[PDB]
RNA sequence: UCAAAGUUUGAGCUC
RNA sequence: GAGACUCUGGCAUGCUAACUAGUUACGCGACCCCGGUCGGCGUAACUUCUUAGAGGGACAAGUGGCGUUCAGCCACCCGAGAUUGAGCAAUAACAGGUCUGUGAUGCCCUUAGAUGUCCGGGGCUGCACGCGCGCUACACUGACUGGCUCAGCGUGUGCCUACCCUACGCCGGCAGGCGCGGGUAACCCGUUGAACCCCAUUCGUGAUGGGGAUCGGGGAUUGCAAUUAUUCCCCAUGAACGAGGAAUUCCCAGUAAGUGCGGGUCAUAAGCUUGCGUUGAUUAAGUCCCUGCCCUUUGUACACACCGCCCGUC
């Protein structure tokens, strides 16, 4: 019935959205940014670990089923 | 210490207690029988009752009843034994209870 | 932290029950508070064995259903912990007051029986149970086929729940039983 | 029409189909002069307390 | 100072397999590129050299206890061979790629067969396990 | 990676075979006819990938890289007891069979068992089931 | 303070 | 009959005791920063641990209401135990089943121009169709890929009887191949080298790596012989199934449910069947509404008993 015809890959412009809007939210999970921008959850583990590289998210708890990251702790 | 997911399991007596009646011991805990959980929820009690025997016996009684009440007054199941242990399946059935399946039809 | 707790990086006193209702009965503070819902267990032996039973632990019982995940406490306790930080993280408010509302909504204050069947006002430990029992059915049904995690969908339950959007299916279920009870009570 | 709480003084008796529905004497624990009987199903104890939207309506004891 | 049993596992493998790759002298086998990890497995191993990733757990189960032959490391070694519709049943390793691998650290000395049999390990391999020990630790730390 | 790669082809062909950009490359690639999971995953052990990577990243020239080689096993270094077609019935020289070279040998299969007429032949056109099943129990949707 | 609830091989029961 | 009994669990640092069990006192050795570690070595007694014989051990022992202040209940306290758990299991059925275990077997029939018997082969697996016991699912609380970790059930070379457990070094993905050993077994298998658990990746909500039915071609082994695939192995096609409608199986405590591990049989070795561990809830302390059950009363024209008897037209 129901189904998520996610995308693979960013866009230059969907860039610029992520670098703006990403560290926003106070969950940043793969599954979550999969969810908003219709986006695999895989990439999106590679995502939220580029923000990890690039120097943009603090980890709270990464595991083998479940991880979680988050924007750094706002205070 | 794996496993690391029962590690505050570990500490809710620890931290029961304090740190000052345990500080002046260090105890290795050797483990066997039932299970990884079973024995995991077994050395908890056991260090427990190896501080508690510690002063009950080389020291002064007082301190045993002190650190026994402030654990007795915590929670139960610390002096409590679980004596809960896996029931076997039997005859008669597919599963544990079930004596075989009546089939009409 | 042995003699002062600061348990974890929560504050003991300072975490007001809001509803009058349920204060006793959810004996909730000051000692029935663990580490982990995660217990030795014995709590369903005797009656009140199972009052005496933390109210988290009821959340982590209700967790684990849908067969595959019976008897894997560890892995729904760690949704319950990662979940109940998130709530903390999202709304702003005390994990447990969140859930406290909802016990207060999600419990069905009636039910109906057998005296056609009459509507009755029912006992506090079966009230409680059934707010724990529908939205754990609530969360699951939602974060089924979804990449969202189990534990994150289960603290936005929570908040939804503590809001009262009728949303929830426990919500759902509520209003179709108080509904059809005032037609034929 | 608001919110009551009430106190369980003294189970009456069982009815229901399992004689699982409680007759009960409530204690109001806002008014203590005030009392009422109801059944309640669901496990029953002397001294436990339901938040009635309504205080009016009573079971019909057996 | 650390051992085995003071890290945590996961990056100890990484650690070893790059340890064990500047030392560039295991002799790896031809074959580690098409094998398969179990007759029972699926795919290959996630660890691109991952036959570095089993010489270094059969050393550390060594260490655990030593004598361990290759149906001793196949014994410990053994799993769900998940049957799918028939019911679930043990499963040793695979021999090849399993004697192979202790084979392997026979050669480079790590592990060394022992009188009356069995293998102990020698006194370079527990060089090497306190020292990688040190260096996981400092990176635990 | 995160931008979109040049001539991202939303479909590949392979022995006029179309490949799935969506599956990860070790799976996309087996789209292929007459290379599966493990035999693809082998030509991948053999070749330099990164397997971590997706179907959608790799270029053309990765997946007929390893079309020539699963094309051409014995030219490229694949094991003979890897391959898909154990002791092939033309010429016996080890070289992998496709498609099309797959329905052709079908139609020699067919042909072998029907004019020697052996009992199994026979059980390809009467549809039996030869693995120890009750036919008497199975083959519903087939049979009305 | 009462809407309803039908049948059962011919192929062998028994001091 | 229940109970009782027999066995098991548990209290016995007490009796009797052990190089096929260990023990506590030390020291050495390599290294790490004196010591720590080691199934590397030495110093004797003893039985705390271990093994198992004899004995011994907890009983409503304490209290409240209630009760002839009787039996005792309920609740609470008191405690390592205030039901450990089985085996056996009353009278009487069903005209459900067993001549398909046997020279178990009654009666009737048969036996050389045989309905016997022997040799080989077959059906039981024969398939448009249907059901019951079962197996697998619909995924991310999860799967894919590595690493880590405590067990309990177990066995082992046989009268005839072909196959033992297995340590130690080499060969194949797998079936399986070459050196010496221990063990007929607390000595060797064997520290019973289980999974789960625990950590990082990878997957990404997809009829998906979910699901693994069906089968082509081929390689092995089990067997005198498998076509109704012997089994195992190698590569592939890949049905429905997106969490269960009326229905119905299963459950109150370590239970229900997850998850593996072993045995009988046993050539391949658990698809039968029967166990073994491992993780671990909800709910009720209530009632007999449903479903059954048990007693009392009651009515009955049934008594091969409501699956009953029994009435009229045609
Ligand atoms: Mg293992
Ligand atoms: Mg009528
Ligand atoms: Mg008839
Ligand atoms: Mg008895
Ligand atoms: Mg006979
Ligand atoms: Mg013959
Ligand atoms: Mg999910
Ligand atoms: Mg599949
Ligand atoms: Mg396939
Ligand atoms: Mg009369």
């Amino acid at each position: 019935r129901d189904k998520l015809n996610n995308l693979v890959l960013f866009d230059k412009a969907t860039y610029d959205k992520l670098c703006k809007e990403v560290p926003n939210y106070k969950l940043i999970t793969p599954a979550v940014v999969s969810e908003r921008l219709k986006i695999r959850g895989s990439l999106a583990r590679a995502a939220l670990q580029e923000l990890l590289s690039k120097g943009l998210i603090k980890l709270v708890s990464k595991h083998r089923a479940q991880v979680i990251y988050t924007r750094n702790t706002k205070g | 210490i794996e496993p690391r997911t029962l590690q505050y399991k570990l500490l809710e007596p620890v931290l029961l207690l304090g740190k000052e009646r345990f500080a002046g011991v260090d105890i290795r805990v050797r483990v066997k029988g039932g299970g990884h959980v079973a024995q995991i929820y077994a050395i908890r009690q056991s260090i427990s009752k190896a501080l508690v025997a510690y002063y009950q016996k080389y020291v002064d009684e007082a301190s045993k009843k002190e650190i026994k009440d402030i654990l007795i007054q915590y929670d139960r199941t610390l002096l409590v034994a679980d004596p809960r242990r896996c029931e076997s399946k039997k005859f008669g059935g597919p599963g544990a209870r079930a004596r075989y399946q009546k089939s009409y039809r | 932290t042995p003699d002062i707790k600061l348990f974890g990086k929560w504050s003991t006193d300072d975490v007001q029950i809001n509803d009058i209702s349920l204060q006793d009965y959810i004996a909730v503070k000051e000692k029935y508070a663990k580490y982990l819902p995660h217990s030795a267990g014995r709590y369903a032996a005797k009656r009140f064995r199972k009052a005496q039973c933390p109210i988290v632990e009821r959340l982590t019982n209700s967790m684990m259903m849908h067969g595959r995940n019976n008897g894997k406490k560890l892995m729904t306790v760690r949704i319950v912990k990662h979940a109940f930080e998130i709530i903390h993280l999202l709304t702003g408010e005390n994990p447990l007051q969140v859930l406290v509302n909802a016990i207060i909504n999600s419990g069905p204050r009636e039910d109906s029986t057998r005296i056609r069947r009459q509507a009755v006002d029912v006992s506090p430990l079966r009230r409680v149970n059934q707010a724990i029992w529908l939205l754990c059915t609530g969360a699951r049904e939602a974060a089924f086929r979804n990449i969202k995690t189990i534990a994150e969908c289960l603290a936005d339950e929570l908040i939804n729940a503590a809001k009262g959007s009728s949303n929830s299916y426990a919500i759902k279920k509520k209003d179709e039983l108080e509904r059809v009870a005032k037609s034929n009570r | 029409q608001p919110i009551k709480l009430a106190r369980v003084t003294k189970v009456l008796g069982r009815t229901g189909s399992q004689g699982q529905c409680t007759q009960v004497r409530v204690e109001f624990m806002d008014d203590t002069s005030r009392s009422i009987i109801r059944n309640v199903k669901g496990p029953v104890r002397e001294g436990d307390v339901l938040t009635l939207l309504e205080s009016e309506r009573e079971a019909r004891r057996l | 100072g650390v051992t085995v049993k003071d890290v945590n596992q996961q990056e100890f493998v990484r650690a070893l397999a790059a340890f064990l790759k500047k030392s560039g002298k295991l002799k790896v086998p031809e074959w580690v590129d098409t094998v398969k990890l179990a007759k029972h497995k699926e795919l290959a191993p996630y660890d691109e050299n991952w036959f570095y990733t089993r010489a270094a757990s059969t050393a550390r189960h060594l260490y655990l206890r030593g004598g361990a032959g290759v149906g001793s490391m196949t014994k410990i070694y053994g799993g769900r061979q998940r049957n799918g519709v028939m019911p679930s049943h043990f499963s040793r390793g695979s021999k090849s790629v399993a004697r192979r691998v202790l084979q392997a650290l026979e050669g480079l000395k790590m592990v060394e067969k022992d009188q009356d049999g069995g293998r102990k390990l020698t006194p370079q391999g527990q060089r090497d396990l306190d020292r990688i020990a040190g260096q996981v630790a400092a990176a635990k730390k | 990676s995160l931008v979109i790669p040049e001539k991202f082809q939303h479909i590949l062909r392979v022995l006029n075979t179309n490949i799935d950009g969506r599956r990860k490359i070790a799976f996309a690639i087996t789209a292929i006819k007459g290379v599966g999971r493990r035999y693809a995953h082998v030509v991948l052990r053999k070749a330099d990938i990164d397997l971590t990577k997706r179907a959608g990243e790799l270029t053309e020239d990765e997946v007929e890289r390893v079309i020539t080689i699963m094309q051409n096993p014995r030219q490229y270094k694949i094991p003979d007891w890897f391959l898909n077609r154990q002791k092939d019935v033309k010429d016996g020289k080890y070289s992998q069979v496709l498609a099309n070279g797959l329905d052709n040998k079908l139609r020699e299969d067919l042909e072998r068992l029907k004019k020697i007429r052996a009992h199994r032949g026979l059980r390809h056109f009467w549809g039996l089931r030869v693995r120890g099943q009750h036919t008497k129990t199975t083959g519903r949707r087939g049979r009305t």
